């Protein structure tokens, strides 16, 4: 039996730390994509 | 949590007293037996725990909470104190209601109040004693007045006891100075009972 | 399941009040309940003290609950393996006079959300009377109480500051016994006992013939007759 806390298993990220590595990559992309376009991010499309 | 001073009823008769400031359905119940140790009756509102008596049942409606025992008997004459969480992880207690299964017959108080002695005022001491006895049910309020204006200042006021004919008894101290004391002439002590109240007046 | 209490049953004022609680049919290990203490002052309310729980999380090493009030005050501590627990409270007044109950906290310890949620207490132990004075064993000052009503008064005799209990008062010697009555003892604010008595005579017996009577004392040594005249 499970003594404690009644909740799912769950992981923290900074809001600050990933965004700002976000900037750095998606300025990246750009060296290949062109200086300019729109890069969007979406969680995965699906399978396994 | 404001719980109501007192409560009586005849055996077989069903009783409700309420507790008010529950926000939450933590609201549980005690039962104290004078002289004794006190023991839940009641948890989760509703719910009952072991050993304990069907007619034994717990309510709540919006912010007040309600206990509810019928079939009166004599092992039922206890205080009864209410209880429930606030907050994070806080509980309180309300002042609690005294309910009582005492015998017949209802009676009248009796009082008789005292000035301080010669002896004492020598002791630069000024006390009045209120004497409170035979009377029903064995909770009884005592207020104090010096002249018309009432004295909220030196009131001792001790739980009622039962004596040898079975009726309650209490006395309720006053200790003030001698100075107040030769000043206002008149010192008044209402004691009221079942809403009805007793008065008597000393001077000087 | 049982619990009892034990330490001094009398203190001194301002200094460290210790209680420790010894259960009895249970572990103090067990997650399922909390423990605590909630104490009771004479003819009074019921007051919560706190309770505490070794059972902890990720972030704390227990949990530990106060009284605002009581907080700076008290300190809690549970002894796991010898099963015991303890209360210490530091300058204490004669306001702090009162029955200490050793409790067991029920509610939503066994399975909470966030923090652990205790709300009523399940399990009551006997208590004792803890009663703090500022001052030791002390006589009785003996005033008598003048009357004056239906054919018969009523008077008696006052017996003021004292510590500690009983106090034995009899009038004449144990001479009458049919109309009389004595009242329960009262704690005075400044941790000290006082209480007194009643007799009802007829108004005939007025005269030579007066009322006498024997106060006893066994701690403080006192034995005290006082004769009465309005
Ligand atoms: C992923 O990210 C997540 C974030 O997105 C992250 O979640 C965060 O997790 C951390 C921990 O992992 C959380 O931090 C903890 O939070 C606990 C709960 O905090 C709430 O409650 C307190 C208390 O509030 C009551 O009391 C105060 C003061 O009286 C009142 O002002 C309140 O109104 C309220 O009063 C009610 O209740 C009283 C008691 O019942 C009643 O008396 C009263 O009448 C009222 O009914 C609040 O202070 C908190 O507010 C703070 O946060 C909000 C957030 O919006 C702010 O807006 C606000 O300004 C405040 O900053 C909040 O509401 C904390 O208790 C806990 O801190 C305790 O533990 C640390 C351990 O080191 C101690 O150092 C610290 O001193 C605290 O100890 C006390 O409490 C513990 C129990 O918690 C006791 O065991 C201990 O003995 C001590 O108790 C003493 O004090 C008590 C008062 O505090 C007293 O009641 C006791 O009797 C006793 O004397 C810690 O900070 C954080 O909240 C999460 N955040 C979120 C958003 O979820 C997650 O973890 C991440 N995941 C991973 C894997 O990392
Ligand atoms: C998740 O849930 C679990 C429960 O499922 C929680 O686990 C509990 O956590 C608490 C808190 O740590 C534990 O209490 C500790 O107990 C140990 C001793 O543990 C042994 O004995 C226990 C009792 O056994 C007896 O009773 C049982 C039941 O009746 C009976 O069957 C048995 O025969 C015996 O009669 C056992 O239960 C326990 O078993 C556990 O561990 C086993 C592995 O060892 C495991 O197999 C079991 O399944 C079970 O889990 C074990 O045999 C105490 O020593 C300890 O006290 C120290 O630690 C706490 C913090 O943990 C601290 O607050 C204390 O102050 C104290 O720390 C001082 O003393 C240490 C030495 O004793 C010292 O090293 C420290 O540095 C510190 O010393 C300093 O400070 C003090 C003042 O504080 C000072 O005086 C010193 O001089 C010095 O300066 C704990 O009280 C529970 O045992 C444990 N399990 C259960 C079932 O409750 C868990 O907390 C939850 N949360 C998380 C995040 O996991
Ligand atoms: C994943 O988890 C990790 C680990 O928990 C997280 O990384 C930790 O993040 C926290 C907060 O972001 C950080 O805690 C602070 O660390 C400081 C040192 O670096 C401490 O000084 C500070 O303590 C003060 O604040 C506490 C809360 O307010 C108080 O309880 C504490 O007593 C401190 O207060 C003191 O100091 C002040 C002056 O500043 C003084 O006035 C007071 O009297 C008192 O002395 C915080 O605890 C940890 O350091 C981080 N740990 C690491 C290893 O980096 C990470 O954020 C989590 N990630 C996600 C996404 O959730
Ligand atoms: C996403 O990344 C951006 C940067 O591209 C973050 O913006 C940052 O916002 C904080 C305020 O929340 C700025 O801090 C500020 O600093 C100034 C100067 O010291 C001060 O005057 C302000 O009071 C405040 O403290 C920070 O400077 C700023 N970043 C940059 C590079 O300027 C943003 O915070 C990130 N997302 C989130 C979660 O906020
Ligand atoms: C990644 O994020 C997307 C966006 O939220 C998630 O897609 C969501 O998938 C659920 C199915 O599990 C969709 O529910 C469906 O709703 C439609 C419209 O009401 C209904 O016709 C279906 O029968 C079903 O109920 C949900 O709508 C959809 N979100 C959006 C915005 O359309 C996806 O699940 C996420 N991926 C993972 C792995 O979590
Ligand atoms: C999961 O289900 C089992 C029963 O299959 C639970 O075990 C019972 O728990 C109750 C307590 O309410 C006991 O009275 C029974 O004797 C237990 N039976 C057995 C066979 O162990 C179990 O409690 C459930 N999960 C938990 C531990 O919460």
């Amino acid at each position: 039996d499970i003594i404690g806390d009644i909740r799912q298993a769950h992981c923290n990220v900074s809001k600050a730390t990933w965004n700002e590595t976000l900037g750095k990559v998606v300025k990246q992309l750009r060296k290949h994509f062109g200086n300019n376009t729109i890069i969007r991010f979406a969680n995965s499309s699906g399978g396994d | 949590l404001t719980q109501p001073p007192s409560a009586s009823g005849s055996p077989g008769q069903s009783i409700t007293i309420s507790c008010t400031g529950t926000s939450n359905n933590f609201v549980s119940w005690y039962q104290q037996h004078a002289g004794k140790a006190p023991k839940l009756v009641i948890y989760d509102v509703n719910k009952r725990p072991s050993g304990v008596p069907d007619r034994f049942s717990g309510s709540k409606s919006g912010n007040t909470a309600s206990l509810t025992v019928s079939g009166l008997q004599t092992d039922d004459e206890a205080v009864y104190y209410c209880g429930s969480l606030v907050g994070n992880w806080d509980v309180i207690f309300g002042g609690g209601t005294k309910l009582t299964v005492l015998g017949q017959p209802k009676a009248a108080p009796s009082v008789t109040l005292f000035p301080p002695s010669s002896e004492e005022l020598q002791a630069n001491k000024a006390t009045l004693v209120c004497l409170i006895s035979d009377f029903y049910p064995g909770a009884v309020t005592v207020a104090w007045k010096a002249d018309s204006s009432p004295v909220k200042a030196g009131v001792e006021t001790t739980t009622p006891s039962k004596q040898s004919n079975n009726k309650y008894a209490a006395s309720s101290y006053l200790s003030l100075t001698p100075e107040q004391w030769k000043s206002h002439r008149s010192y008044s002590c209402q004691v009221t009972h079942e809403g009805s109240t007793v008065e008597k007046t000393v001077a000087p | 399941p049982q619990l009892q209490e034990s330490g001094p049953t009398l203190v001194e004022a301002s200094e460290t009040l210790s209680l420790t609680c010894a259960v009895s049919g249970d572990s103090t290990a067990a997650c399922n309940s909390f423990w605590g203490w909630v104490r009771q002052p004479p003819g009074k309310g019921l007051e919560w003290v706190g309770s505490l729980s070794h059972c902890a999380s990720y972030w704390n090493r227990g949990w530990t609950y106060h009284n605002p009030s009581l907080k700076s005050r008290l300190t809690l501590a549970l002894d796991t393996p010898k099963n015991l627990v303890f209360l210490k409270l530091n300058s204490v007044t004669a306001a702090d006079t009162a029955t200490y109950y050793c409790a067991r906290f029920g509610g939503e310890v066994l399975r909470y959300t966030d923090w652990p949620k205790p709300a009523w207490v399940d399990l009551w132990g006997r208590g004792t009377l803890v009663t703090v004075s500022s001052a030791s064993t002390k006589g009785p000052s003996v005033f008598p109480l003048a009357p004056s009503s239906g054919g018969t008064a009523a008077l008696g005799c006052l017996v003021k500051d004292y510590f500690p209990e009983p106090v034995t008062v009899s009038w004449n010697s144990g001479a009458l016994t049919s109309g009389v009555h004595t009242f329960p003892a009262v704690l005075q604010s400044s941790g000290l006992y006082s209480l007194s008595s009643v007799v009802t005579v007829p108004s005939s017996s007025l005269g030579t013939q007066t009322y006498i009577c024997n106060v006893n004392h066994k701690p403080s040594n006192t034995k005290v007759d006082k004769r009465v005249e309005p």
